[PDB]
This record gives C-alpha cells, sequence and structure tokens, in this order.
C-alpha cells in the first residue's frame, strides 16, 4: 500500500439513460519501467467479484460494451459511461499495476436512484 | 474459460486458523501466479500478495507477511491462504486472483471469494 489512489465521486446516485463518470487521481505517475501505463477499471456487480472493464488506461476487454470508455494523463484518470443500462449497478475500482505493491482505488458505488 | 473456484464462507473464533482453497480449471496452473486480494467491509480492495505457481515461494505486500502463509497442491491445481492466529482485523472476504500474461500487471480473472469472519 503505497500509491494512492483515490476516487471522485464516491457515491454516484444515477438514473437509467443518464451518463456517469469516475475519476480517479493517483498520489504518483504510474507508467511501468517498460514504458506502459498499466491503468485498469473493475466492475463488481452486487453478488459477484470483480471483473475487468478497462485496461491500459482506455481499452476495453472482451464483451465490454462500448458505453464504457477510459481516459487519463499523469495521475488523473477516467472512466465514462454514456448510457447508464440497470446491469451497470455495483462498485467501481480504479486500479494500478504499474508499480509494487499493485493498488486499487477505494471504490465508487454507482446506484441507480 | 478460466475458473478459479473458492472453499465457503468461514465463522472463526479469534486466535484460530482458517485455510482459504482457490482450485484452478482449464489452464495449466504452474504457468501463470496466483495472487490474493482482501476485500475489507466497506469494499476497500487490498492487494495480499502472490505465490510463484512454478517454484512455490511467496511475495507479501505491507505489513502481510506476519500471519498470512501461501502454499499450493500443483497436482490438484489449487492454491491456498491461510491465516494464524486470526484477528477481528482479518475478517473480509478473500479472492484469489490470476492475471493476462504471468506479470502481475493486469488481473483478469478472480474466484467467486470466501468471506471470514472473526466473531467474539
Ligand atoms: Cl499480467
Amino acid at each position: 500500500m503505497d500509491i494512492l489512489m483515490t476516487q471522485t465521486p464516491l457515491y454516484l446516485p444515477v438514473s437509467l439513460g443518464d451518463q456517469a463518470s469516475i475519476s480517479c487521481r493517483s498520489s504518483q505517475t504510474i507508467v511501468h519501467n517498460n514504458g506502459n501505463t498499466y491503468l485498469e477499471w473493475y466492475l463488481q456487480k452486487p453478488g459477484q467479484s470483480p471483473q475487468l472493464l478497462i485496461y491500459k488506461v482506455s481499452n476495453r476487454f472482451s464483451g465490454v460494451p462500448d458505453r464504457f470508455s477510459g481516459s487519463g494523463s499523469g495521475t488523473d484518470f477516467t472512466l465514462k459511461i454514456s448510457r447508464v443500462e440497470a446491469e451497470d449497478l455495483g462498485i467501481y475500482y480504479c486500479f494500478q499495476g504499474s508499480h509494487f505493491p499493485p493498488t486499487f482505488g477505494g471504490g465508487t458505488k454507482l446506484e441507480i436512484a | 474459460e478460466v475458473q478459479l473456484q473458492q472453499s465457503g464462507p468461514e465463522l472463526k473464533k479469534p486466535g484460530e486458523t482458517v485455510k482459504i482453497s482457490c482450485k484452478a480449471t482449464n489452464y495449466a496452473f504452474t504457468d501463470y501466479s496466483m495472487h490474493w486480494v482482501k476485500q475489507a467491509p466497506g469494499g476497500d480492495l487490498k492487494y495480499v500478495g502472490w505465490i510463484n505457481t512454478e517454484t512455490d515461494e511467496p511475495t507479501f505486500a505491507d505489513d502481510f507477511k506476519g500471519r498470512f502463509a501461501f502454499s499450493l497442491d500443483t497436482s490438484t491445481s489449487t492454491a491456498f491462504l491461510q491465516i494464524n492466529n486470526l484477528k477481528n482485523e482479518d475478517t473480509a472476504t478473500y479472492f484469489c486472483v490470476r492475471d493476462r500474461h504471468d506479470y502481475g500487471e493486469i488481473f483478469t480473472y478472480w474466484g467467486q471469494g470466501t468471506t471470514v469472519t472473526v466473531s467474539a
């Protein structure tokens, strides 16, 4: 637990169809010695284990809807959801695996209400 | 279709020991390291460490080296996480996780998690 990952906002109450944005700020830059920035976003649906959504800052994982996109500079990264669907409910986490030990953000709760 | 199956929830008394298992299927167990993550009440995720499945050597993150121990049963493609001298602070759901290319850079596959509850 060294590189702090802070997410904004911690609670994201939204409504179907609306857009959603989650920010993640790292306390240090996160570029691996090999030049890659291993910044991933995970979604943990209720009653499930986390699942990978975005890796390498902006690459969508297999089967991930196009509504999910990622961006980010040196210490500030963003996960955006064009249109929020009922199946998007859950907790989102950013994660850096660029420097040891790998660290996760504290989680952002997306709740539709 | 990688599958990581973990053992059931545990309700333990303080000071006792708990041993969690993670059964891997559909891939060569010894080709990928097994990582372990601790999810504390509230949802925070903390990296515990990883075990090299080919050499059976563990590497832990911040203070976990103390009472946590990783082990393997390569013949049954199973990884274990044992917690000795259970403390209230250990209450959490533990996950075994496998990465994409065995570099611990991208956690792709996760077990369903094992909730450990330390009572009174
Ligand atoms: Cl990897």
